[PDB]
């Protein structure tokens, strides 16, 4: 027979219950596999509601402390002529190159951004970089 | 009238991988002609 | 130890890019109809551009080109809609061919 | 008594092992990440039932949590292999026209089925009238894209539930997973991701179909002795 | 716990708020 | 079941129902587990779990459906609208 | 039990 009430329970509960009742004489081919390895959430129909009032989505924004440095570099110098290669999983850009230097010099113990930035900008020029500070 | 041959065996499995489209023949042809065009890219009157 | 997914996220070339607006990236032409060049740049969506008349013959399937990213996904919500209407492509400007 | 031997050696034996087909070796979080499976839609497209699976939003682009994708992906692959081993009809359903050729090829290669075309009304709920009274319906349906071309759930997702057919589904951040038996949160737009799912479900099916043969040969050796 | 998790910050890429030409002028 | 002839609507309604079967859990296979107070649209049903022998003391449509489920002892009062379909 | 007249739906020999 079967129950086409896709909104009442799940295919498992519905099947399980019809077998117990005696309607479904034969367990469907998938039943034993599901029973052994059930999914993390039972597939039960739910109606999507709107969030009224103060309800917000719990999804947070992914920020990392390196982002502050990236922003500053983009504000001062901007995206260099270097073209991002997103295909290479280990690609490093001049921005992150700049960031790494900044981050490494912070390990020494410097707590001042002004002095640190002037150093980092010139420490990356010691490595040989193309930067434009005015634009 | 020409009739379509039985499309599944005793076990019940259909013989064509496009059975459940309802039009295995039409979509098989459409699948083929599409591929022939695809390969060509990899390589590079009186009739009605 | 197997890198945590979070670890991968930090050091992915996409995360360090930050905002995508006005970022030069390298794309690969993977499909062409007429003059429409479909260019995958290394994100969730492709970016259809148009064959530049300067050197049209040189923009062929597989060619690597320099793009100017404007948006990773063209979406917008319109009056009375409950979700955004996504076009399912990115916005970028085709500058030219990458030369080694 | 053939029922006891046949049932135990074939049907009940594989269901007694945690990973009878070793599908966990087919993918890794590094492999998923390199296929851009973590890339979701923008935050203005999000479905609220896909929130549990979203790690966060990176500049208003939802990042799918690959840690849960891996646990879900294994569960989906494990089910697929067990069904392929049990001689189940597996249908691959999609409407993403960019990958209709790929998915139709993949279905033929693993000896299974594909519906990548306009889904006519009643294929599942009215199959004995659309095909014939003795037609056998799929035992498993794999959705590689769960939204139709107007960005809404494929009608088959609901019709599979009405017909009591389990489903496996790739569910992006804008999709509705409430009725999918085995949702696998991951990107369903990037060719790298879609190629990976096809590679994984092909292997899982192929491997499961061989092992069904490579455990009835043992039945032959055991039958003689 | 772990140190590689997203830090709860405010958006550092936030652009300066657009002011009209006559902003601050009597 | 909708049709122009009664007998054609009995068929459709009868045969379509067996494809839409619920399973109603029963306490001791004669009553319900707890008491149910539900409002479907504008129809209110206040159902009471009772002991054995009580019988079905409920609206004539509920006794019919209860006999088809297997519930043998229950009380229910219908308030609000009493649309057979609600 | 009310026995409804069984209609010969498949009159037309297909
Ligand atoms: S922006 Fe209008 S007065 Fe400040």
């Amino acid at each position: 027979a079967g129950s086409r009430l896709e909104t009442v329970g799940s295919i498992f509960s519905r099947t399980r219950d019809l077998v117990r009742a005696g309607v479904l004489k034969e367990k469907p081919l998938w039943f034993d596999v599901y029973d052994a390895f059930p999914p993390l959430r039972e597939p039960v129909f739910q109606r999507p509601r709107v969030r009224y009032g103060k309800a917000k989505a719990p999804i947070q924004d992914i920020w990392y402390h390196e982002d502050r440095i990236r922003a500053k570099f983009y504000s001062v110098y901007g995206s260099g002529q270097r073209a991002f290669d997103l295909f290479n999983p280990n690609f490093k850009s001049t921005c992150q190159r700049f960031v790494e230097k900044y981050t490494e010099l912070q390990k020494l113990g410097e707590t001042d951004e002004e002095k640190l930035f002037v150093e980092t900008g010139k420490a990356l020029l010691a490595e040989g970089v193309i930067l434009r500070r005015v634009g | 009238p020409r009739q379509r041959a039985i499309q599944w065996g005793e076990d019940g499995r259909p013989f064509h991988y496009l059975f459940y489209t309802g039009k295995q023949s039409y979509y098989s042809l459409m699948h083929d002609v599409y591929g022939m065009l695809l390969n060509l890219e990899k390589h590079q009157i009186g009739s009605r | 130890n197997v890198e945590s997914f979070a670890s991968m996220l930090r050091h992915s070339p996409l995360t360090q890019m930050g905002p995508a607006k006005d970022k030069l990236v390298i794309g690969r032409i993977f499909h062409i109809v007429e003059n429409d060049l479909y260019i995958d740049f290394g994100g969730k969506f492709h970016c259809v551009c148009r064959r530049p008349e300067v050197d049209g013959e040189k923009y062929q399937k597989g060619t690597r080109v320099r793009l100017r990213l404007l948006d990773l996904e063209l979406t917008s919500r319109f009056l009375g809609a409950t979700t955004d209407t996504t076009v399912l492509e990115a916005n970028a400007v085709l500058l030219g061919i990458q030369e080694s | 008594e053939d029922s006891t031997d046949f049932n135990d050696k074939i049907l009940n034996e594989p269901l007694k092992h945690s990973d009878f087909f070793n599908v966990k070796e087919l993918f890794s979080v590094r492999s998923l990440f390199d296929a851009r499976v973590h890339l979701g839609h923008k935050a203005g497209c999000r479905h609220r039932f896909m929130e549990p699976y979203i790690f966060g939003s990176r500049l208003d682009h939802d990042i799918i949590d690959l840690e849960q994708t891996a646990t879900h992906l294994q569960l989906a692959l494990n089910f697929t292999a067990h069904m392929a081993y049990r001689k189940g009809i597996i249908l691959f359903i999609s409407r993403n026209r960019q990958f209709s050729y790929l998915i139709e090829n993949m279905a033929r290669d693993c000896g299974e089925y594909a519906h990548t075309r306009y889904f006519r009304g009643g294929m599942l709920t009215n199959a004995r009238l659309l095909f014939g009274p003795t037609v056998r319906l799929p035992d498993l349906i794999i959705f590689l894209h769960t939204l139709n071309n107007i960005f809404e759930p494929h009608v088959a997702v609901r019709d599979a539930a009405k017909m009591n057919i389990p489903t496996v589904g790739i569910v992006d951040t804008n999709c509705n997973p409430c009725l999918i038996t085995y949702p696998v949160p991951g990107n369903d737009d990037s060719p790298l991701a879609v190629h990976l799912y096809c590679r994984l479900f092909q292997t899982a099916i192929t491997r499961a179909k061989e092992k069904r043969q490579q455990v009835e040969a043992l039945y032959r050796l055991q039958g003689q002795k | 716990s772990n140190e590689d998790l997203p830090i709860s910050m405010e958006n550092p890429y936030k652009e300066p708020l657009k002011k009209c030409i006559l902003c601050g002028k009597h | 079941g909708k049709a122009t002839d009664r007998m054609d609507a009995f068929r459709k309604a009868k045969n379509r129902a067996v494809h839409h079967l619920h399973y109603i859990e029963r306490y001791e296979d004669h009553t319900i587990f707890h008491d149910i107070s539900l409002r479907f649209k504008r129809t209110h049903i206040k159902m009471k779990k009772q002991p054995k022998g009580y019988g079905l003391r409920c609206h004539r449509a509920i006794i019919t459906i209860c006999r088809l489920i297997g519930i043998k002892d229950m009380y229910a009062k219908v308030s609000g609208s009493i649309n057979m379909l609600s | 039990a009310f026995v409804i007249p069984k209609k010969n739906v498949p009159t037309s020999k297909r």
